[PDB]
């Protein structure tokens, strides 16, 4: 036979980049933006800055929705047995089923 | 050099002004500064290109 070695994400090194969070309700909240601004610096130039509007340093970062898919087909003799529909008192039943 | 030049650094003011509905009020703070060495106390180099 062969097994299946896992792999954790946790324990890779890739980790380092991102901070992993989970957020069980996101979904349903998804269904609008989340609209954060982050900052801006500046410097104290001299010379008296001007009564205008042009003082912005809050530039927005809006999230964007990902998401991931996945097929796990099973057969239907399977749940036959599995549900114990199609089975019997027999030897044979009670072994296919494991 | 250690001692390049003195430096003196005032008490801040404020101008608080309204203007279209928005406070805007700017801070300032006068300075000063004089080169307390006899002869250069500084000289740089061009590097690089």
């Amino acid at each position: 036979c062969s097994t299946l070695s896992l792999v954790r994400f946790l324990e890779l090194g890739l980790s380092v980049a991102c901070v992993c969070t989970k957020f069980p309700e996101l979904s349903y909240v998804a269904e609008g933006t989340i609209q954060f601004e982050v900052q801006q610096p500046m410097i104290a130039r001299d010379g008296p800055h001007p009564a205008d509007q042009p003082v912005h340093n809050y530039m927005i970062k809006r999230l964007d929705r990902r998401s991931l898919n996945a097929a796990f087909s099973i057969a239907v003799e399977a749940l036959g047995l599995i549900s114990g529909e199609n089975l019997d008192g027999t030897h044979i039943s009670s072994a296919m089923r494991l | 050099e250690k001692a390049s030049e003195s430096y003196f650094m005032g008490q801040m003011q404020v101008a608080r002004t309204e203007s279209g509905g928005g406070l805007h009020l700017q801070l300032t703070q006068p300075r000063a500064n004089v080169d307390l060495g006899v002869g250069f106390t500084a000289a740089y180099a061009a590097a690089a290109l």
